[PDB]
């Protein structure tokens, strides 16, 4: 009801297309350091953070308006804090991490500050240790020759099986470049044991070619996924290889016949 | 403040219509931005509204507003498979520019399945893997998939396999397994 | 120069490297309608019945001191890191109403060609610092941008008692009081 | 002493005639030197010294900067018209017409709004001008103003001194009296 208004200021002059955030998912243990950078829209004067936790709608953490806070009320608490000193790319920084700090930190910015554009965002995943984490396995399966002799289609199969956390990015290559046309990738990775809070996951894709197209050798096909996991400088002490962050593949190759 | 949004939830036939209904309780709120977010993506600005209209189109795409009553809709008519994503309202102020949230509504688009013809068939094995798989495809969208009450079985939910460029689309679920005696036989699901 | 019948400052933004520190403040012809308490995060309307009803979200203002805080460091470079020249304040004291001994009145202190927005005022009775009883208005802006400040104290004026005011500023080479008295 | 350096941002609204004619003015202020200000009277930024060309040129390219200036006339100083200064511009506080000697006689005419104020000094029902010396308005700071005018006078025993005062919350005018001691 009855709101007075005002001329709004404006940050005074001297990023891309989009908002990036990179990397799409962190994964550490309570107790350390995380940071997360977020590259606005060239030009933006305006720079929010937000938080979701799944199920939810994102929530106010911080809003920058050029190299100031403008309101930092939404910061959970003392343990988080956020900058931007060039009223641009802009990092949060999180101390000694806590289980309740995962979820995904979104970032958005604004030309002047009312329509606000989001980024991909990065998952952070806060473990208690990384005495579980595991890069996935990954086997492709080639088409039944029935399904091909009964509707001139071939379906391939991927699997990756045995990863914890649960955040990996599946994808298809067809002598190189990438494709989306034919794909179906589980929305959700199924647990290999649902009793268990340190279970690990499986999850499943398909790509589906015409049977000319499986039929020709010269057609090389990859199943890709991209886990995340702890880095080089990481400590490990296990008696298994360092569950690093990296790419798992599984080829096949176009039978003749 | 509080942004509610409802549903929670929402499966419609491809074709049909969505409305998402939100209700906002600052009175002061003058901007409404819609967001449809993608898994593992960013939620994506797809139309706003300003307090000064009451209704906005955009193709597909509808949106309302009611000052007074402090309610507004989304509308996606005519439904595509692509639309299926978690969907979000929120509201700003004039003089406060962070934006409020909804609890979000999963969309869920129905595929309508052209030709259906079930079947069930079997993938050769891979040098590198212990198990063998079985794919169950080109179903109706209302036939169900169980997953396994048997430990040592996996079986994932359906899943649309994309329009190609044939004009072509099918769901499937697979189901895999080192057992001994697994027999792609068995994805448990009638007539 | 601009004509007209009315004239309303809905954004008197101030923001100063001393502190650092700013101001949110509303005017309408040259009377102050309301200030944001940045500290606290809430509007102060000075008069109650200068405040017709409409409501102003402290964020607002908020969010506009960090424009202007932005934009200070900006300028100041692109300034050289010109420093900002210390006015000499001029400072009068008058009585809101006629004086009648033995009645409730009130002193005026007004401090005007402020510059920078940074000063002491306080009151003396016979010498002593009058701690209370006192009460002021925000930094006004003029059109030449210094800034000139009002303070107003309370009293019933006797032939025990005078009055002075006393006002404290970088252009000051010393305290600066201004004498009353009935 | 301390160095210190300062920004000032105004937002003004010139209102003429109700709101027929309105304008707004934004003005970036370095210490005492506004140096960039956008008059709707002129339709884009204006640089005002050296420094501000940059600032100009970048905003008029900008087409939301550009459109959000041009709007508010209508976004804020026509808006805030109806929600709060048509209201202020209600106000009316009656003023207080005090006469007292300090050989000068002096009208202290005090607490009053808005500024229109009218000051007429008489000796027996004639107008005194020759005299007559009055200070320029006094704003009190509270939402009232004061003014002193004086006269320049010579007693007799059977003289009447009237100061007669009008303003915009009289139905009539005022008129205290004061008579040869
Ligand atoms: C104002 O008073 C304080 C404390 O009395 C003093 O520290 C400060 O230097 C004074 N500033 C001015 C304007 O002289
Ligand atoms: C004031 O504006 C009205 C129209 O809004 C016009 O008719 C009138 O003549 C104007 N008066 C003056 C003195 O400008």
């Amino acid at each position: 009801n009855p709101v007075v208004h005002f001329f709004k200021n404006i940050v005074t002059p001297r990023g891309g297309a989009g908002v990036s955030q990179t990397p799409s998912n962190k994964v550490t243990e309570k107790g350390k350091y995380v940071e997360l950078r977020c590259d606005p829209i060239s030009g933006h004067t305006a720079l929010y953070w937000y938080r979701q936790s799944l199920g939810q709608g994102p929530e106010f953490l911080i809003y920058f308006q050029g190299t100031g806070a403008a309101d930092d009320s939404g910061l959970p608490n003392d343990r988080f804090f956020a900058v931007r000193p060039e009223g641009s790319v802009s990092t949060l920084k999180i101390q000694r991490t806590e289980r309740g700090d995962s979820a995904v930190y979104l970032c958005a910015t604004s030309a002047l500050g009312d329509t606000q554009y989001f980024g991909p965002g990065t998952r952070l995943t806060v473990l208690e240790d990384l005495k579980n984490v595991f890069p996935p396995e990954v086997a492709v399966f080639e088409p039944s020759e029935a399904e091909i002799s009964h509707t001139q289609k071939a379906t391939l199969v991927c699997l990756a099986t045995g990863f914890y956390p649960d955040h990996v990015e599946l994808s298809w290559w067809v002598n190189g470049k990438e494709v989306h046309s034919g794909v179906c990738t589980d929305p959700q990775p199924l647990k290999e044991q649902p009793a268990l809070n340190d279970s690990r996951y499986s999850l499943s894709s398909r790509l589906r070619v015409s049977a000319t197209f499986w039929q020709n050798p010269r057609n090389h096909f990859r199943c890709q996924v991209q886990f995340y996991g702890l880095s080089e400088n990481d400590e490990w002490t296990q008696d298994r290889a360092k569950p690093v962050t990296q790419i798992v593949s599984a080829e096949a190759w176009g039978r003749a016949d | 403040e509080n942004v509610e949004q409802h549903p929670s939830t929402l499966s419609v036939q491809e074709g049909d219509s969505a409305v998402i209904k939100c209700t906002y309780s600052d009175s002061a709120s003058n901007y409404f931005p819609w967001y449809k977010q993608e898994l593992g993506k960013r939620p994506q600005l797809i139309i706003d509204i300003r307090s000064n209209v009451g209704e906005k189109k955009d193709q597909r795409i509808a949106v309302t507003l009611n000052k007074t009553a402090k309610h507004f809709s989304l509308h996606i008519t005519e439904t595509q498979p692509e639309d299926s994503a978690v969907y979000f309202c929120a509201a700003s102020s004039f003089g406060n520019e962070k934006l409020t949230f909804g609890t979000g509504t999963r969309l869920t688009i129905i595929p309508n399945i052209q030709n259906p013809d079930p079947a069930v068939y079997q993938l050769r094995d891979s040098k590198s893997s212990d198990k063998s798989v079985c794919l169950f495809t080109d179903f109706d969208s209302q036939t169900n998939v169980s997953q396994s009450k048997d430990s040592d079985v996996y079986i994932t939910d359906k899943c649309v396999l994309d329009m190609r460029s044939m004009d072509f689309k099918s769901n499937s679920a697979v189901a895999w397994s080192n057992k001994s005696d697994f027999a792609c036989a068995n994805a448990f699901n009638n007539s | 120069d601009i004509v007209a019948d009315h004239v309303a400052s809905c954004g008197v933004n101030l923001y100063q490297f001393y502190g650092p520190s700013g101001q949110y403040t509303h005017e309408f012809d040259g009377d102050e309608q309301f200030y944001v308490d940045l500290e606290r995060k809430e509007t102060a309307w000075r008069w109650p019945e200068f405040s017709k009803f409409g409501g102003f979200d402290p964020q607002g203002a908020l969010r506009n001191m960090a424009v202007a805080k932005h934009n200070l460091n900006i300028m100041i470079k692109r300034y050289n890191s010109t420093a900002a020249t210390n006015e000499v304040p001029e400072v009068t004291v008058f009585s809101k109403s006629p004086v009648t001994l033995g009645q409730p009145n009130t002193l005026i202190c007004l401090v005007d060609n402020i510059f920078p927005p940074v000063v002491n005022i306080t009151w003396l009775s016979n010498g002593q610092s009058v701690t209370e009883g006192v009460s002021e208005t925000s930094f006004l802006s003029k059109s030449d941008h210094s800034f000139f400040k009002i303070s107003y104290l309370t009293f019933l004026p006797s032939a025990d008692e005078i009055y002075d005011c006393k006002v404290e500023h970088w252009g000051l080479d010393q305290p600066l009081l201004k004498h009353w008295e009935p | 002493s301390p160095e210190d350096f300062v920004y000032q941002f105004k937002g003004l609204c010139y209102f003429t005639n109700g709101t027929e004619r309105v304008r707004g003015v934004t003005r970036h202020i370095y210490n005492r030197e506004e140096y960039v200000r956008f008059d709707s009277d002129v339709g884009v930024y204006r640089a005002v010294t050296p420094q501000g060309r940059p600032v100009a040129e970048y905003w008029n390219s900008q087409k939301e900067v550009l459109e959000g200036a041009r709007a508010s006339v209508d976004r804020v100083c026509r808006h805030n018209y109806e929600v709060a200064y048509r209201g202020i511009l209600q106000r009316r506080v009656e003023p207080t017409v005090t006469i007292s000697p300090s050989n000068l006689l002096i009208c202290s005419v005090t607490d009053f709004y808005p500024s229109q104020i009218k000051v007429r000094w008489f000796r027996n029902d004639q107008e005194e001008t020759a005299g007559v010396v009055s200070t320029p308005l006094i704003r009190n700071g509270d939402w009232t103003f004061q003014i002193l005018v004086m006269l320049e006078m010579t007693p007799q025993r059977g003289d009447v001194y009237t100061c007669h005062v009008e303003h915009p919350s009289l139905q009539s005018p005022i008129t205290v009296e004061w008579r040869a001691q």
